[PDB]
């Protein structure tokens, strides 16, 4: 499934012209400020829900469970604990 | 500044010699500099600061 | 579990050694050794500490040799193969108050006072736990606590009933540096001393960490420049496609 | 022809670290492979060094570790480095497995590197469990006791096998000496399997975050990924530094600084943090043998990902529903970890069981269903 | 295409042990390679097992070996097997090196497997020396003392390096514990180099006893050399059996059953039998540093065989004069071995020096001369 | 070196255990234990042998428990942490006559009688050396030998001057099996016993070796048949060459 240099196993390529400049000729940090602010904000915004939803749900679950557990082992929670066992 | 490149950078033998000599200097000076800094932020705390009583 | 069964969690006190760049206060360490020697050493060993460990931390070579030379240690047998004692040397370990566990328990109504060389690492809380425990004996147990015989109430100890009685009272030690020996002062000093005993590398470790942080930070910054530099041909690459 | 290609030995190195053709779009999550190799190298170097100062006899073991901390020059560093890197090794291995699951690295044609990887993961667990015992503190002993008693569940022969592992009727000297020998060995076995999974991978090449072929656009491993790997090496070393130098015991259990005492049982016997999710899965099943099977199945079930993922598309970059499901799966795995260290009390008992059901249902139900549905949505959605 | 060729991992195995094309005329001296692999496997298995029962601390080491002999089930066998196989490993390695020298396996195109082989030989020596120390009997201690004191000869830093090796001011606990760790490690390093020299060899293929190309007439490694290797495996196991079961201490020094005593110096401090020729070479030079250099040079000089053999013909099968010279060289190497264990007394002092001169002059003078002359005799002789 | 400095090399006696298929004579072992116990044990320890090792070799379980129970061994401390003694158990090692090296040397004019658990392996010659040494004290040292004070002449010992005096004389032991206790008989028995002590696996080892020899021999024979069988196509190959 993968070859090696010169016979990598790409479908034949024809008509793509690729251009680049020397590392010494480029500014390595060109547009870094724009990227660090706007690009990172864009990428983060687009992924936010996929992190926030599961994290917030499982944190809420843990919070409820730890608070119940704490309450069951107080004086006030004696009766509810007796039933729970 | 071409001069600087030509002397210290162009030949890799010279570049590596320069890097190692710089590492030697850095290592010795950084040691001394941190020692002094550490003694100033921890003044009166360390054994060397109370040793004089004994 | 009940809070009682866990023990009350000790406050976070601002120890001199808290802080990325902070050493122990060695004057406090020295005071704390004197508390260990005059109070705790009656019941608790410090078996992992040798006299040489105190030198250049709390005491000069001469003071520590004096401490060693006051004691008798087991020598190699004499020429008739009879046991002999010798005076202590700096390489000797600080000797314990009891010859074995059984003797220790017999002297403490069944409880075994732990070795204190590691106790600051061996309990959640560290210095703070030792300080809280030594200072945290209430005059009277909270109403309704039933102590087992030979137990004392201390909320910081898990379960509440600890076999060690309160031992620090104002002026049980006379510090040689003129510091007022209050319960709180002595507890702070001995807790600092025990923390040092548990992690004697602490001061050196934090200094080497400072050097490491600085060098590694600079290398991280430079590695980012170098990565960006070398990758710019790939990032900057542009294409023109003319379908054939 | 260049020497690095001509000479057979150099050419093997060349094929892996220099001319190796990589996709040109690997993101930073492809850096865990090299971090894991760095952890493995640190563990070998520090481990072999500790072995020069450690004594495996139970009468001396704990004291030999104290001797390393106190007497050996930089012993404190080598000990803490070894202990903390064991934690980082698991952070990196979970990250690496996470990357592989999210980006479908387990799909054809990479089933073999994935499957060998599942064995590497088991060997890492065994290695780290045995290494923990060597300290012979309270957690060392009680952890060995409880974990080795799980083998008692094996029907008919279980008891006999436990006595065989222990070399004795309880965890003691024979167990400690044997774990030393095996703990020394297991990292070399682990290195061989790590190398095998790379060799297996080299037939297909690395996957990439788009999940398409990279045969169209390759980049030499060096210098591009060499210098990209340096960034995470230095980021890793910064995290390593903050633990090893400034908080060396944050990841540790205090009870392991108390010498092993078969009489006194510690308050709570929990494994090291990285084994906690498996421990939660074990507690979830009431049956002893059931629990053990579930715990093993929680690892071995990874082997069925190649089958149960029915997607026509490799990985999750373009699959919104799969990404949500993956998010929940990961967070559930973390909740299992947390429930592994709580006390067996309400309401965590029931919660642990629900999380365990969610864990298994991801592989057995949800991933097959979601991957089937998304196939259909891509086809109908683009018509 | 057959699976063993298709799958990359299987294909690596296939290329070495199954489809590997071998000359059809290898004689029994080509069987030492597999015997050495068998020794290496026996040493790993027995060694790892001993490590489960051995304690590296100097206060317990000797007693732990007695415990293995007396208390551990089949401990006697595992101990004797490990100790005797160390001797067989050197018999087989000398046989293998002898085969290689006689048949010109060191000539192009096999210089690289030969040269890696010379390093394997050095690692074997270090491995076996450290393993001997672990018993911590009298010979263990005194052998470590005298061998490590050779490093004192290195100018300026020599003394400092010895204290560094010892971890102390004499051979004692630190030395013993570090040798345990390294003795455990070194066989794995040795296995890697053994594998490298095979990979290097695979480009040229095995030489054969005629010294001609075998490209014209090949045989699969299996089944032909598989079943031929079995014969020597069983012959080896018979020899192993006679030592391990019937005379387990014939190859041993009795003094190693006396616990190490730094005060009492044993009568005669000699290395294990397989290091004796190098010890004779060392004694031959009066200067301390000279002696050490000569001893190392006696091994490293093997690296120049590719250069000093000027023959246009590979190996000795057809070279009567070279065969005689080789016979004398081998017998001299055995005489050196014998003189390694005699007392430093007349007339063995002078004899040891003459044998040492003969040893070096083989590589430096006689082989270059004889190989040049035989070239001429073949050309003129066949006109 | 001179022959004196080496010691005279002991004769090869035909021990019952010499011979690939021969065990120790256990009756001789038992007699030899009785010689160890009544003669050698005054000066020499046997520290690597436990009472349990004698069981089913020289003695029944009951006889060996009786031997153990006659002695006192250090117990775990009592509840006040005071030292205690207990009667011996089969797991206990046979105790030595002296508490340490210094006591041993003091009792033997400076010489230290070695532990005998390994002495049969630890000397060139083994059983033969022990037998030769015990029986090889001449009435008078060869004329011209100057013995150091407290040394005895024995040609088998390297250097000739041994710190151990002759100890076996006719009838120092009364054997319980009615065997005449002659110097030679006792030396043979004790030498056999010590050989067993050094290599207690000896009997089992030789039996397993017999099984191994047989199986490995058969496998070697068969491997030769199989090799020849599989190779016959190659050996039997024939060529016809017609130059093209
Ligand atoms: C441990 C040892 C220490 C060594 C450090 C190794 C860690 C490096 C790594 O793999 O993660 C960095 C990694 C940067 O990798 P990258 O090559 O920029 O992008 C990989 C993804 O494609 C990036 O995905 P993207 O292009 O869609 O950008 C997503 C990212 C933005 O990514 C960043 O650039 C940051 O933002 C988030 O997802 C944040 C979630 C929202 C929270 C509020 O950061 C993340 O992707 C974080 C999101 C993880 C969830
Ligand atoms: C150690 C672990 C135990 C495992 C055993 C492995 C040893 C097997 C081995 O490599 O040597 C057997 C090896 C049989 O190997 P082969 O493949 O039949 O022929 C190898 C020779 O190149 C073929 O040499 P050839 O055809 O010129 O026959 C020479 C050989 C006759 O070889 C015979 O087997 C008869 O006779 C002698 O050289 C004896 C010298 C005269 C003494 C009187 O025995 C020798 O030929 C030893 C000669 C060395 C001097
Ligand atoms: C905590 C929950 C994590 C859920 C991640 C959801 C995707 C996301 O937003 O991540 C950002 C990025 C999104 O990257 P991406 O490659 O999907 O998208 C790049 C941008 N586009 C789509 C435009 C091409 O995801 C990753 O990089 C995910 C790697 C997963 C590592 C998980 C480690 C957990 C360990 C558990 C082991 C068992
Ligand atoms: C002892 C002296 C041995 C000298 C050998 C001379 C050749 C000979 O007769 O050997 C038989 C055979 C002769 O085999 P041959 O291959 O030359 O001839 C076969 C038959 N003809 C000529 C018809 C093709 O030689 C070997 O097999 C030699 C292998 C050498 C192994 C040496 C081990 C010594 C260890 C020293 C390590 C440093
Ligand atoms: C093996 C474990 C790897 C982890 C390394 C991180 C830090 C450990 C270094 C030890 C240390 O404390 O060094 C400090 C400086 O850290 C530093 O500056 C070291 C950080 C450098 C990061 C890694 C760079 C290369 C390291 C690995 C290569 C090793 C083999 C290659 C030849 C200060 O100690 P000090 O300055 O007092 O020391 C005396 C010389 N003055
Ligand atoms: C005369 C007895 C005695 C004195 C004095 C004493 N202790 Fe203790 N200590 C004990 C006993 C007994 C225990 C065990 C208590 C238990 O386990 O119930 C103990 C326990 C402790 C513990 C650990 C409690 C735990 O978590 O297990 C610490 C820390 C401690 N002591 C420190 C000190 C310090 C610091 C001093 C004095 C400066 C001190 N002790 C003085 C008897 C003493
Ligand atoms: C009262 C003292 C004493 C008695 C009784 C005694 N020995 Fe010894 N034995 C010694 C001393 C002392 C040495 C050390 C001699 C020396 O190194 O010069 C020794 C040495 C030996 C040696 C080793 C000599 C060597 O090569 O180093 C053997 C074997 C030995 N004894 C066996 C026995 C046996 C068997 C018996 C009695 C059956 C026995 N001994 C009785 C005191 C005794
Ligand atoms: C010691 C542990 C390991 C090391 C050192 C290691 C190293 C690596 C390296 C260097 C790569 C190639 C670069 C990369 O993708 O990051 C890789 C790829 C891979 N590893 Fe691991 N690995 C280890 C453990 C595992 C485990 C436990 C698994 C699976 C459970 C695994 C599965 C894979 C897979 C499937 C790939 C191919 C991923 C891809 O490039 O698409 N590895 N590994
Ligand atoms: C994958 C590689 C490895 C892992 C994950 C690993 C893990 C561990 C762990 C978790 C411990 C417990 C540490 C503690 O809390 O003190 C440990 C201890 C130890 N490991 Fe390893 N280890 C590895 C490799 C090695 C190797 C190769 C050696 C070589 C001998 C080794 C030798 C030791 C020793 C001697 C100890 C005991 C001393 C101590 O606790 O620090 N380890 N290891
Ligand atoms: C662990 C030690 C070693 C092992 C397991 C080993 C194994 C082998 C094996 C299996 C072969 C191919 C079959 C054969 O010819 O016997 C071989 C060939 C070879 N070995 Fe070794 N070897 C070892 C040590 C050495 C040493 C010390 C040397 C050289 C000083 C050496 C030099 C060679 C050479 C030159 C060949 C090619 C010989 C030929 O086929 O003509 N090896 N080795
Ligand atoms: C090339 C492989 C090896 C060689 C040549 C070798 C050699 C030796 C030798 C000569 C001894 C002295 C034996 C004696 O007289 O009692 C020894 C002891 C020992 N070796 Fe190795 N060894 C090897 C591999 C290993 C390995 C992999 C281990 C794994 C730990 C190991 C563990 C030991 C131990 C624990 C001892 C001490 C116990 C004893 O003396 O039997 N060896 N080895």
């Amino acid at each position: 499934y993968m070859g090696w240099w010169g016979h990598m196993g790409s479908p034949p390529q024809k008509g793509i012209a690729g251009y680049t400049i020397s590392p010494f000729a480029a500014r390595p940090f060109a547009g870094v400020v724009h990227a660090a602010i706007f690009n990172t904000f864009r990428r983060t915004k687009n992924q936010a829900l996929f992190v926030i939803l599961p994290v917030s749900f499982f944190y809420y679950v843990w919070t409820q469970a730890s608070e119940k557990n704490e309450w069951l082992y107080t004086k006030a929670g004696r009766h509810e604990l007796a039933k729970a066992l | 500044a071409t001069t600087f490149y030509n002397v210290f950078v162009k030949r890799n033998s010279a570049f590596v010699a320069t890097i190692l000599a710089s590492a030697f200097v850095f290592d010795m000076t950084f040691e001394t500099a941190i020692d002094n800094f550490w003694d100033r932020i921890n003044a009166g705390k360390q054994w060397k600061d109370i040793r004089h009583k004994y | 579990m009940t809070a009682a069964e866990h023990g009350l969690h000790p406050a976070e006190y601002p120890w001199p050694q808290n802080g990325m760049l902070s050493t122990f206060d060695h004057a406090s360490l020295r005071r704390g050794y004197q508390v260990y020697k005059e109070v705790c050493a009656a019941c608790h060993s410090l078996d992992r500490i040798a006299w040489r460990n105190l030198v250049g931390v709390t005491h000069t070579t001469d003071e520590a040799k004096a401490f060693a030379e006051e004691l008798e240690y087991d020598d190699e047998p004499d020429d008739e193969g009879n046991p002999r004692k010798r005076p202590g040397k700096l390489a000797d370990y600080i000797p314990g108050p009891y010859p074995n566990e059984q003797a220790a328990r017999a002297a403490n109504q069944g409880a075994l006072p732990p070795d204190l060389s590691l106790i600051a690492k061996a309990r959640h809380g560290g210095a703070d736990y030792i300080f809280a425990l030594l200072t945290g004996y209430p005059d009277e147990p909270p109403a309704g606590v039933v102590l087992a015989p030979g137990m004392n109430y201390n909320p910081y100890f898990p379960g509440g009933g600890i076999g060690m009685a309160r031992t620090l009272f104002d002026g049980v030690v006379e510090y040689e540096d003129g510091t007022p020996a209050t319960t709180s002062q002595m507890a702070k000093d001995v807790a600092a001393f025990l923390t040092w005993a548990a992690e004697p590398e602490h001061d050196e470790r934090k200094k080497l960490g400072l050097k490491a942080i600085i060098v590694i930070s600079a290398m991280l910054g430079l590695s980012v420049y170098i990565k960006k530099f070398k990758w710019s041909p790939i990032k900057n690459r542009k294409f023109i496609y003319n379908p054939p | 022809m260049a020497l690095r290609k001509k000479n057979s030995l150099l050419n093997m190195a060349n094929s892996y670290v220099l001319d190796s053709p990589q996709p040109s779009n690997l993101n930073y999550f492809w850096n865990f492979g090299s971090l894991l190799a760095l952890c493995l190298v640190i563990q070998l170097a520090t481990g072999i060094t500790l072995a020069m100062h450690y004594t495996s006899h139970a009468s001396l073991a704990f004291d030999s570790v104290e001797h390393i901390m106190r007497d050996v020059n930089f012993g404190w560093f080598i000990r803490y480095a070894h202990a903390n890197t064991a934690s980082f090794f698991f952070i990196c291995i979970y990250a690496h497995m996470g990357r592989n699951i999210y980006y479908g690295s387990y799909k054809t044609p990479r089933v073999l590197p994935w499957s060998i990887g599942v064995i590497i993961f088991l060997l890492l667990i065994i290695t780290a469990f045995m290494g923990y015992v060597l300290v012979f503190g309270q957690m060392s002993l009680w952890g060995a006791t409880v974990i080795c008693n799980l083998v008692s569940a094996i029907p008919w022969l279980g008891e006999d096998i436990v006595h065989f592992l222990w070399g004795g009727f309880s965890v003691g000297n024979p167990t400690l000496q044997r774990f030393f020998a095996l703990h020394y060995l297991m990292p070399f076995v682990l290195a061989v399997f790590a190398l095998l999974h790379l060799i297996a991978l080299h037939t297909a090449g690395s996957s990439n975050p788009l999940g398409i072929t990279s045969n169209v656009d390759k980049l030499s491993m060096h210098p591009y990924y060499s210098f990209k790997d340096l960034i995470t090496v230095f980021a890793f070393l910064l995290m390593f530094t903050l633990f090893v130098f400034f908080s060396p015991d944050k990841l540790g259990h205090p009870d392991n600084y108390i010498p092993a005492n078969p009489m006194v049982t510690p308050a709570s016997i929990v494994p090291e943090w990285y084994l906690l999710p498996f421990y939660a899965i074990l507690r979830a099943i009431p049956d002893k043998l059931g629990g053990v099977i579930a715990m093993v199945a929680a690892i071995l079930i990874l082997l069925i990902l190649p089958i149960v993922d029915r997607s026509i598309i490799r990985g999750n970059a373009f699959k919104p529903i799969s990404k949500l499901l993956f998010g929940f799966f990961i967070c559930n795995f973390l909740l299992l970890g947390v429930l592994g260290q709580v006390h067996i009390e309400p309401p965590f008992i029931v919660l642990g069981q629900i999380c365990t059901i969610f864990y298994f249902s991801y592989f057995l139900i949800l991933l097959p269903m979601v991957s089937t549905i998304e196939n259909i949505f891509f086809y109908i959605g683009s018509l």
